[PDB]
């Protein structure tokens, strides 16, 4: 059936895209729309799976969904598209000449695409390796979890604000030696309290999550920005 | 629908 | 001694290359070069060990080595790399950048390295587990045989060509029967053998570049003439 | 070196 749609059709692109979409296509598309696109070489997943390979991500802008800011760890992001490329492209079917290149996500340049080739993790390229989260961390613990892991963290150790002692917090193994994500002032009073009388020459670092969302963002962690830091020793 | 962090 | 080289870095990637090299870098590089490689999770083997599980091929282009071949069977390969990775990493150690993708092998594509974790080899998805391989193979019947093993084959019965009778021949336990051969002389004794003592029975003689292509693909085409000396099915 | 068979 797709293929009589094809069929009209000298040649077909390979578009090579392995795609997530976020923001848009939150189903899929009419199963003759999703069977041209595999024929053009475009396939949507569900959900990012490490062994798909995931190399393009399809969202109206950048956005602070766990899908793009997972799409930042892709192995390499190759490309960060608007979804008018698919709508683009559909239309057309229904030669084929939509390109790769008139649809970029703005603010999404090559510069940081190309930190997705690096060898190591936004994360991972900062020695932050081990990290304690506050139970009450808005998105929940499994989510922002989930997406920090993808950048490098190895663990996350996650700690109940109110009940938590000094001997839950663990150490960043891999510098600063404690690497605290929080919520509130009521928090870094407790836990530079707790750090400091057990380890009082210890380096600490306590910052919001909006830090780590930078840090995904520009790919880069920047530690002389005192943006969303909210204790350091060092 | 997906969530924003 | 590497460490000071390596000191000056703030952070050190993981390549978790486990690799041999084939067409370059025939023994070495220098002691620290290769302290530092293992300092980035970098191991070159050298040679081809099944319980090392490599996962790297380095050499400067699709190469008809032993090693080349039998990288094509590692569980899985996941990187074919030109020497050029070793070499500007070298050369930019002495913040780390240098990435895996830039330096692909020309022709060994995802599509065929990922043939590789298939719960198959490529002769045994083709039910060829048992063959017969003439003595005068160029490369030797113990280097071609390894290659063949590591690519499924069960067996690897060396035939004397000249000498030998039907009761040499074994079957492939489909093809009743099958022979890799050098020459036309060998092609006329082995299909009179045959036909006469198992006459009904299937056979198929192919030559050495049948198997190669093959493992360049990762795949026998049955379809396919070329390389095919003779065959009854 | 190297037999490329």
């Amino acid at each position: 059936k797709a293929e009589k749609i094809l069929a009209r059709f000298n040649e077909l692109p390979n578009y090579d895209l392995k795609a997530v979409c976020t923001g848009c296509f939150h189903d899929g598309f009419n199963e003759v729309d999703i069977e041209i696109l595999n024929q053009l070489g475009i396939k949507i997943f569900d959900n990012i799976k490490e062994t798909d390979k995931l190399n393009c991500i399809f969202a109206p802008k950048i956005l602070r969904t766990e899908k793009f800011l997972k799409s930042l760890s892709f192995e390499p992001l190759k490309f960060a598209l608007k979804p008018e490329f698919i709508i683009d492209l559909l239309k057309q079917i229904h030669q084929i000449n939509i390109n790769l290149f008139d649809y970029e996500i703005n603010g999404i340049n090559e510069s940081i695409i190309s930190k997705t080739k690096l060898p190591t993790k936004v994360f991972e390229r900062a020695n932050i390796r081990c990290i304690n989260l506050v139970n009450d961390i808005p998105g929940g613990v499994d989510t922002i979890g989930s997406v920090l892991k993808a950048h490098g963290i190895e663990k996350i150790n996650v700690l109940r604000s109110k009940k938590c002692t000094f001997e839950d917090i663990i150490p960043n193994d891999v510098i600063f030696k404690y690497v605290l994500i929080v919520t509130k002032a009521s928090q870094v009073k407790k836990f530079t309290k707790l750090i400091n009388d057990r380890d009082k020459n210890e380096t600490i670092l306590i910052v919001e999550w909006n830090w780590c969302v930078e840090s995904i963002f520009h790919l880069n962690v920047d530690f002389t920005s005192k943006k969303n830091v909210l204790y350091q020793k060092k | 629908a997906s969530q924003e962090l």
